[PDB]
């Protein structure tokens, strides 16, 4: 992440980001609402940072500084540029909605009154269809991943030299190759978790109340696809295993 | 230090993200509680051994049979949640959670935990339970459930007060390192 970024997400909530004569003009309700949007961005912010650590750190490293059979950094790495590309644009709309919500005079002090407009575009149209191809391809070769990551690492040298010398940092401590892939996994089961709070305190204003229920339902409907397409790979499994299954 | 893996599952009301969180941070936050829980590498000595605990939790898996199961590759220890609030959460881990678990985690040390103990002796909960023909869940019904369903050992905590909190990740990773 950027150190802009990283800074003004630093704080645990909203409450505590925005300065304390601002939180004190606003009512509880909207304190609620924001803390929840703010718990979005934040961990879609992170969820961006995991995937910047496997495709700079891991997958560039291992291509420049090893010499690993073709196809075996594609195998511990499936998709991951196509849901780096997906995942930095839908940060960037998100920090975008907060930039154009700044009071003049403040990085800090804002309030994101329309967010759900924002989450029906990225749950809806050939965005959606790209998430939901994307994760299907990916859940689909995760056990794959994490099997090749476990047999490089317990026959090749060089490889666990690699692996301990840029996992060592203690930033790095909840990051190891096998952690990013479920980290991934399971972002996009936080989404309706997120939405459905946030949703709880914006019925304030109708027309956000009903874009949070129809970006809830979207993203539900992203996942239940997203469930169907999944079959697991296996490495050298026989047509016979995969027609009987 | 040796590194093991954690897996929390249970129903959406067992309070399971909440446990994670308490434990991850060591206090209930006081300002906001999160909606939800990354990862987490715990640091814990327990009884001489120093190990490295990851911590998951299932929480938004519950309606997804084919995700799901992603979360469980090379499981060291499962903390099977239920909320003493919710004997219905309890009812349901003989033979959805259990047979689950047991297929993708074979062997696995399964720890029974009742979550959010406080609520046992809480008025609010008390009548809005007997509306149902329900009580809170009694600590011989957690104990028999977990005998049942072959579990390691039974354990009560409070996310809450954090009462028992830190006993039930000592003795996960006391259960992962057997
Ligand atoms: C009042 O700032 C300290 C603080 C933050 C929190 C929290 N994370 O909710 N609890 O205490
Ligand atoms: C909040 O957790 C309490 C705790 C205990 C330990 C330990 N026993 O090393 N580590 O954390
Ligand atoms: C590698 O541990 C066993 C295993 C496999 C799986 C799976 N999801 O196929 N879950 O656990």
């Amino acid at each position: 992440s950027m150190e802009m970024d990283e800074k003004d997400f630093a704080a645990d909530s909203w409450s505590l980001a925005v300065d304390s004569s601002f939180l004190q003009q606003h009512k509880k309700e909207v304190m609620k609402q924001q803390d929840v949007i703010y718990e979005l961005i934040q961990t879609e912010l992170h969820h961006v940072r995991t995937l910047k650590i496997m495709t700079r750190l891991f997958r560039t490293g291992m291509l420049e500084e090893l010499h690993l059979e073709p196809g075996v950094v594609q195998g511990l790495f499936p998709c991951v540029d196509e849901l780096s590309d997906i995942h930095t644009r839908f940060l960037s709309q998100l920090l975008e909605r907060r930039r154009q919500a700044l009071c003049p005079g403040s990085t800090r002090n804002f309030v994101i009154h329309r967010l759900g407009d924002l989450l029906i575009s990225q749950f809806s149209g050939p965005s959606a269809e790209q998430m939901c191809k994307t994760y299907s391809e990916f859940c689909s070769r995760h056990s794959k991943a994490l099997k090749l990551y476990k047999e490089l690492y317990a026959r090749d040298k060089r490889f666990q030299q690699f692996i301990r010398k840029v996992t060592r940092p203690a930033v790095l401590k909840r990051h190891g190759v096998q952690e990013c892939i479920l980290l991934v996994t399971q972002r996009i089961t936080k989404y309706p978790l997120l939405i459905s709070r946030i949703l709880q305190h914006s019925h304030g204003i109708e027309e956000e109340r009903q874009d949070l229920t129809t970006a809830l339902g979207l993203v539900k409907e992203l996942l239940s696809n997203v469930d169907e397409g999944i079959y697991q790979l296996e490495k050298g499994a026989r047509l016979q295993e995969i027609y009987n299954r | 230090a040796i590194r093991k893996k954690l897996v929390i599952v249970g129903d959406g009301a067992c309070g399971k993200t909440c446990l994670l969180i308490v434990f991850s941070k060591d206090q209930f936050p006081e300002v906001y509680v999160p909606t939800v829980f990354e990862n987490y590498v715990a640091d814990i000595e327990v009884d001489g051994k120093q190990v490295e605990l990851a911590l998951w939790d299932t929480a938004g898996q519950e309606d997804y049979d084919r995700l799901r199961p992603l979360s469980y590759p090379d499981t060291d220890v499962i903390l099977m949640c239920f909320s003493i609030d919710s004997p219905d959460s309890l009812e349901n881990i003989p033979e959805k959670w259990t047979p689950e678990v047991k297929h993708f985690c074979p062997n696995v040390p399964i720890i029974l935990v009742g979550n959010k103990k406080d609520l046992r002796n809480d008025e609010h909960t008390r009548r809005e339970l007997a509306k149902m023909k329900q009580e809170p869940v009694k600590p011989e019904e957690g104990r028999d459930m977990a005998n049942r369903i072959g579990a390691f050992g039974y354990m009560e905590c409070s996310a809450k007060t954090k009462d028992g909190v830190r006993e039930v990740f000592e003795m996960a990773t006391r259960a992962a390192l057997q």
